[PDB]
C-alpha cells in the first residue's frame, strides 16, 4: 500500500516531485515500527503492508493501526526535514508580510493528501485508517518541543520568539507505541466517536505465536530475544525450545573518537549469550 | 495649569478621547499587523570539502545549480573516508526561492546541535565547540558571494542526558541548551550563505570530546516585515502629534513671568525623550544598511525608561506639602542615585554586548569566562539600583500620603484661597498617581498575558495576534500618557 507506485497512481496531483519522498518516509516509519516490535510476537513484518489491504475484516487488527499511524508520521517527519534542508522550493509560501507556516503544516498537509488518498473506499475499515493516520500526524505535533529566545531591550525578555522543533523519530515511535498499548476496539463502525489522538482497531488480533501461512503469520520460531526480559514468557508459553547457542560475536572495540568520522579501530573477539527462541 | 482649571466634564471628555485612541492602538496591532517575529528553522547540509584549502574560499552551497557534494546523514562519511575538517555545514538563509528584505531589520541566528549519546564517546566536563564560521552575502542569483565575516566562534556545550546511561538508550540525543550564534543589526542583502566548519586537533584540545554531533540546526529570527511596516506607520503618525504638543507646551511655558518650575522642565524632558523614540529613523534602514540601528533603538528606550522613573520620583517628591522647597534637582539623591547608576551600568552592558557585535557579528559576552562575570555583575548592580529606586518610591508614596492625611485635618481651617491650592494639589497628585498605577498594571498584565500565551487567538473568524497587539498598545498608551502629561500640566489662560 505504502509503495512509490501506489503513491503515484493513487496520489494527489500538483505534488508530483514529492512521491519519492512520501514512499521513503513511509519506509522510515516501517523500520521504526519493526524496531518497536522486535521483541514481540509480531515483528512488524513487511508482509502486512500490501497483503493487509484486502481482507479488511481480518486485517483490522491492533497492529495495522500502528502500521498506519507510524507510516503517516514518517511521511510528515521526512517531508519536514526536506523543507528544512531546502530540498523543496517553496514550503509554506506572505513571506514579506507575516512569514510562513514553519514548514511543518506543509509536511502535515503533504502527508495528509498522500496517505489519505490511498484508502479508496469509505467503508468501516476506511474510516479507521483515516482516523489512525490522523492520530499519527497528531502524535508528531504533540511530541514537538517548544524552545524560546529572549531578544528584547538589551537582550532582555521584553520580546520573546518561540518556535516548535521536531523531536527525534525515536521519541514519536515510543509515543505511538504507548498509544498502541491503549487502543480502542470500535463496534461495527468508527456508534460513538473516538478521541482524535487515540488509535482504534476493529477486530482482535489472532494467536500470533502459532504459525499460519495463509494469515501471513511466520510464528515465534527461530527468533532472538533477551532473558537478562520480554521473551521467555513469549517463548516458553508458546514453543518448547530455548536453545541457548552461546556463539561468539565480533564488534567494534577500543576506538579513538571525534565528533564524527571514519576512525581508527581494530578487531575484538568475545563470546556472547545470544538466544534463538524455539 | 490646565489640569487645575478644567471641570469634570472636560476631563472626562479628554479621558474618553484618549481611551478611544488607546482602543485604536490595541486594534491596529491585534487585527492588522502580523506576529512580531518569525522563527524559521534550518537544517545544515553537510557538504564535503574534497580538496586542500588553497587560500581561495569555495562557498559551499547547500542546494541549487552549484550545490555542494553532500552527505545526507552521518555514518556516510565512514564508507567515503571523510575526515572531521572536511565536513562544512552550509545553510542558505533565504529558504529556497525566497529572499530577505530590509523590512526585517535584524537577523538572529542560534544553533541547536544534535549530539547522540554513545557510551565510549561522551561530552567532557567542560566541552567547548570551536567553529570556523564564514558568512557571505549576495543580492542577485547567478552571481558571486562576498565575505561579510569569517572568525572562529567558540561556544560552551551545556548538554545534559536525562535518560539513563545504559546501552539500551544509546543513540539518543543529548538535551542541550541553545548556543547564541549571531545577530547582525540590519538585513542589508537578499541572500546569505553560512558555512560552519568544525576542525579537530588532538595535540591542542579543540573540538575534542564535544560528543557525537549528528546535525546542527539553526533558527532565523526577524521582524516579520509586516509588523515592521505597521510599526513604521505608527511611529510616523505618533512623531508629529508628540512634537506639536511639546512645542505648544514649551511655548505656553515660555510666556509667563515666572521661570519654569522643576516639574514642568521634567515633563518637557520626558516629552523630548518620547519624541526621540518616535522619530522614524528606521525608515532610513530601508535604503541604507547600518548595523548600529539596534544600539540606537536600545539607547532611545533606555533613555526614556530612565526619564520616566526620574519623572515619577520627582513628581512624588514635589507634591509633598512640606516646609522644604523641592525644586533645584541638586538635592535629589533619590533620582540620580539609583536611576543614573543603573542606566550607566546598562549602557556599559549594551555597549559591551550589542556594541561589540557591530565589528564581530558572532561576539557574545557570555562566552568569555570573565566576560560573563563582568556582565552579570553589571546586571546585578542594575537590579540593585532598581530595587533601591522602588524602595525609595514606596517610601516617598507613604510620606506623601501621610502628609496629605495630616494636611486634610486642617484644610477647613484655612483662608479658602490657599486652601483651594492645597485641595487642588492633593487631587492632582491622587489623579496622576491612579493613572500611573493603572497604566503600569495594564503594562504588566498584558506583558504576562503575552509571555504566557502562544500569541494568537481564534475567538472569531479571524486570528487576533495579541503579541503585536501588546507592543502597539503599550507604545500608544505611553505616548498618550506623555500627551496627557503635557496637556494637563500645561499653562492655561
Ligand atoms: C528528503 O530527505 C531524505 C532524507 O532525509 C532523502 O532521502 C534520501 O534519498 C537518497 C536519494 O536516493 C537515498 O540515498 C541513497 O539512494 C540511492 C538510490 O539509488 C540510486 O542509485 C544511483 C544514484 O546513487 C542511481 O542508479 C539512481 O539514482 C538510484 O535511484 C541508494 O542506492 C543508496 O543506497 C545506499 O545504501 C546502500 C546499502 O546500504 C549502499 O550500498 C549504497 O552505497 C552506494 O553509495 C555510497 C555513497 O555514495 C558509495 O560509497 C557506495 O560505493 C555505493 O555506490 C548507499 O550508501 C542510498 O539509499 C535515500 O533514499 C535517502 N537517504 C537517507 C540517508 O535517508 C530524500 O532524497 C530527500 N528528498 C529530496 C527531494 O531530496
Ligand atoms: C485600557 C485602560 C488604559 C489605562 C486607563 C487609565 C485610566 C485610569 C483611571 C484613573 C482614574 C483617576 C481618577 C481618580 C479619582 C480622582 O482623582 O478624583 C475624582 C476625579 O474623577 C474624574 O472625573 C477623573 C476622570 C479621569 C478620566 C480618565 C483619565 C484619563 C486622562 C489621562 C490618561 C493618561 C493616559 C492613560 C492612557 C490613555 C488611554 C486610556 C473626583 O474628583 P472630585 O470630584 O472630588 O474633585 C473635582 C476636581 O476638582 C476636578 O476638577
Ligand atoms: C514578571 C514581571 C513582568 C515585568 C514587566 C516588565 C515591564 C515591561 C516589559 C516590556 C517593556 C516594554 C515593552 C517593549 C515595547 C517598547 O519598548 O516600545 C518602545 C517604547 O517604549 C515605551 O514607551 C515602553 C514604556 C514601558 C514603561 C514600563 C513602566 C512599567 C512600570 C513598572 C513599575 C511600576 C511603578 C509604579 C510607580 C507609580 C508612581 C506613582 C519603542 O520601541 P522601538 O520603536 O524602539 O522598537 C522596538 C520594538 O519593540 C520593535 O522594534
Ligand atoms: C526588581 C529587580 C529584580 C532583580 C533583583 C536584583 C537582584 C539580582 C539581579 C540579578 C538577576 C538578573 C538576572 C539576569 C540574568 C541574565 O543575565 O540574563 C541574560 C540576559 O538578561 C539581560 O540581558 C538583562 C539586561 C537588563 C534587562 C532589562 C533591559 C534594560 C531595562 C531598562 C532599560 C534601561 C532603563 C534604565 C533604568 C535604570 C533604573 C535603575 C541572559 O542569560 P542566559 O544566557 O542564561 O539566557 C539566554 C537568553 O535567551 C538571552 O536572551
Ligand atoms: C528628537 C531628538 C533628536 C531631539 C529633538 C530636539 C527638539 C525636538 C527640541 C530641542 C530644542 C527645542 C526647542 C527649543 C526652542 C523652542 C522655542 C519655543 O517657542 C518660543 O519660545 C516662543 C517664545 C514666545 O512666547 O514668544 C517653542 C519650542 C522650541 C522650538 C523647542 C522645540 C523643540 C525643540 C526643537
Ligand atoms: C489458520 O487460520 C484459519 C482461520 O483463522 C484457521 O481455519 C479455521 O480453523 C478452525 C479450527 O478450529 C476451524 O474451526 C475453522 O472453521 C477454520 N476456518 C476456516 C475459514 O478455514 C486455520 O485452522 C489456521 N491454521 C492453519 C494451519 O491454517
Ligand atoms: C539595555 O542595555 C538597555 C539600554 C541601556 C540604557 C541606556 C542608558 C541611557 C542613560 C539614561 C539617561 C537619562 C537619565 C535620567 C536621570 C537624570
Amino acid at each position: 500500500a505504502w509503495s512509490v507506485n501506489n503513491f503515484l497512481i493513487t496520489g494527489p496531483k500538483a505534488y508530483l516531485t514529492y512521491t519519492t519522498s512520501v514512499a521513503l518516509g513511509a519506509q522510515s516509519g516501517i523500520e521504526e515500527c519493526k524496531f518497536q516490535f522486535a521483541w514481540e510476537r509480531w515483528n512488524c513484518p513487511e508482509n502486512a503492508l500490501q497483503l493487509s489491504t484486502h481482507n479488511r475484516l481480518r486485517s483490522a487488527t491492533r497492529e495495522t493501526s500502528f502500521i498506519h499511524a507510524i507510516s503517516s508520521a514518517g511521511v510528515m517527519y521526512i517531508i519536514t526535514k526536506n523543507c528544512s534542508m531546502g530540498d523543496f522550493e517553496n514550503c509554506g509560501c506572505g513571506w514579506i508580510w507575516g512569514g510562513c507556516s514553519d514548514n511543518v503544516e506543509f509536511g502535515e498537509r503533504i502527508s495528509k493528501l498522500f496517505v489519505d488518498s490511498l484508502e479508496k473506499g469509505k467503508d468501516a475499515r476506511a474510516l479507521m485508517n483515516l482516523h489512525n493516520n490522523r492520530a499519527g500526524r497528531l502524535a508528531v505535533r504533540a511530541t514537538m518541543k517548544r524552545t524560546c529566545k529572549c531578544h528584547g531591550i538589551s537582550g532582555s525578555c521584553s520580546i520573546q520568539t518561540c518556535w516548535l522543533q521536531l523531536a527525534e523519530f525515536r521519541e514519536m515511535g515510543d509515543y505511538l507505541k504507548a498509544k498502541y498499548d491503549q487502543a480502542l476496539k470500535i463496534e461495527m463502525d468508527k456508534f460513538l466517536p473516538s478521541a482524535e489522538a487515540e488509535l482504534i482497531f476493529l477486530e482482535e488480533s489472532p494467536d500470533y505465536c502459532t504459525c499460519n501461512s495463509s494469515l501471513g503469520i511466520y510464528g515465534t520460531e527461530g527468533r532472538e530475544c533477551l532473558q537478562n526480559r520480554s521473551c521467555g514468557r513469549l517463548c516458553t508459553e508458546c514453543g518448547l525450545q530455548v536453545e541457548e547457542r552461546k556463539t561468539e560475536v565480533i564488534s567494534s572495540c577500543n576506538c579513538k573518537f571525534q565528533w564524527c568520522c571514519t576512525v581508527k579501530c581494530d578487531q575484538c573477539r568475545h563470546v556472547v549469550s545470544k538466544y534463538y527462541c524455539a | 495649569a490646565i489640569i487645575e482649571n478644567m471641570s469634570t466634564k472636560k476631563l472626562c471628555i479628554v479621558g474618553g478621547i484618549l481611551l478611544v485612541f488607546q482602543i485604536i492602538a490595541f486594534l491596529v496591532g491585534g487585527l492588522i499587523a502580523p506576529g512580531p517575529t518569525t522563527a524559521v528553522s534550518y537544517m545544515s547540509v553537510k557538504c564535503v570539502d574534497a580538496r586542500k584549502n588553497h587560500h581561495k574560499t569555495k562557498w559551499f552551497v547547500p542546494w541549487g545549480p552549484n550545490h555542494c557534494d553532500k552527505i545526507r546523514d552521518i555514518e556516510e562519511a565512514i564508507p567515503r573516508e571523510i575526515e572531521a575538517n572536511d565536513i562544512v555545514f552550509s545553510v542558505h538563509i533565504p529558504l529556497p526561492h525566497m529572499e530577505m528584505s530590509p523590512w526585517f531589520q535584524f537577523m538572529l541566528f542560534i544553533l541547536q546541535l544534535d549530539i547522540a549519546f554513545k557510551l565510549n564517546n561522551q561530552i567532557r566536563e567542560n566541552a567547548e565547540v570551536s567553529m570556523d564560521v564564514s558568512l557571505a552575502y549576495r543580492d542577485d542569483a547567478f552571481a558571486e558571494w562576498t565575505e561579510m565575516a569569517h572568525e572562529r566562534v567558540p561556544r560552551k556545550l551545556k548538554c545534559t542526558f536525562t535518560s539513563p546511561k545504559t546501552p539500551e538508550h544509546e543513540g539518543r540525543y543529548y538535551e542541550c541548551d541553545v548556543l547564541p550564534f549571531m545577530e547582525i543589526g540590519s538585513v542589508a542583502h537578499k541572500f546569505y550563505l553560512l558555512n560552519i566548519r568544525l576542525p579537530v586537533n588532538e595535540k591542542k584540545k579543540i573540538n575534542v570530546g564535544i560528543g557525537e554531533i549528528k546535525d546542527i540546526r539553526l533558527v532565523g529570527i526577524h521582524q516579520n516585515g509586516g509588523f515592521t511596516k505597521v510599526w513604521f506607520a505608527m511611529k510616523t503618525f505618533l512623531t508629529p502629534s508628540i512634537f506639536i504638543i511639546m512645542v505648544w507646551y514649551w511655548r505656553r511655558i515660555t510666556m509667563m513671568s515666572r521661570p519654569p518650575v522643576l516639574l514642568e522642565k521634567v515633563i518637557f524632558a520626558l516629552g523630548i525623550s518620547m519624541t526621540f523614540i518616535n522619530i522614524p529613523v528606521e525608515w532610513f534602514s530601508i535604503g541604507f544598511d547600518w548595523t548600529w540601528m539596534l544600539l540606537f533603538g536600545d539607547i532611545r528606550q533606555g533613555i526614556f525608561y530612565a526619564m520616566l522613573l526620574s519623572f515619577w520620583i520627582i513628581f512624588c517628591g514635589e507634591h509633598m506639602m512640606d516646609q522644604h522647597e523641592r525644586n533645584h534637582i541638586a538635592g535629589y539623591w533619590k533620582q540620580v542615585g539609583p536611576i543614573a547608576v543603573g542606566s550607566f551600568c546598562l549602557f556599559i552592558f549594551d555597549m559591551c554586548e550589542r556594541g561589540v557585535q557591530l565589528t564581530n557579528p558572532f561576539y557574545s559576552i557570555w562566552t568569555t569566562d570573565i566576560g560573563t562575570e563582568l556582565a552579570m555583575a553589571f546586571i546585578i548592580v542594575a537590579g540593585i539600583c532598581l530595587c533601591l529606586y522602588f524602595l525609595f518610591l514606596c517610601f516617598m508614596v507613604f510620606q506623601v500620603f501621610r502628609n496629605i492625611s495630616g494636611k486634610q485635618s486642617s484644610l477647613p481651617a484655612m483662608s479658602k484661597v490657599r486652601r483651594l491650592h492645597y485641595e487642588g494639589l492633593i487631587f492632582r497628585f491622587k489623579f496622576l498617581m491612579l493613572i500611573t498605577l493603572a497604566c503600569a498594571a495594564m503594562t504588566v498584565i498584558f506583558f504576562i498575558v503575552s509571555q504566557v500565551t502562544e500569541g494568537h487567538w481564534k475567538w472569531g473568524g479571524v486570528t487576533v495576534q495579541v503579541n503585536s497587539a501588546f507592543f502597539t498598545g503599550i507604545y500608544g498608551m505611553w505616548n498618550l500618557y506623555v500627551f496627557a502629561l503635557m496637556f494637563l500640566y500645561a499653562p492655561s489662560h
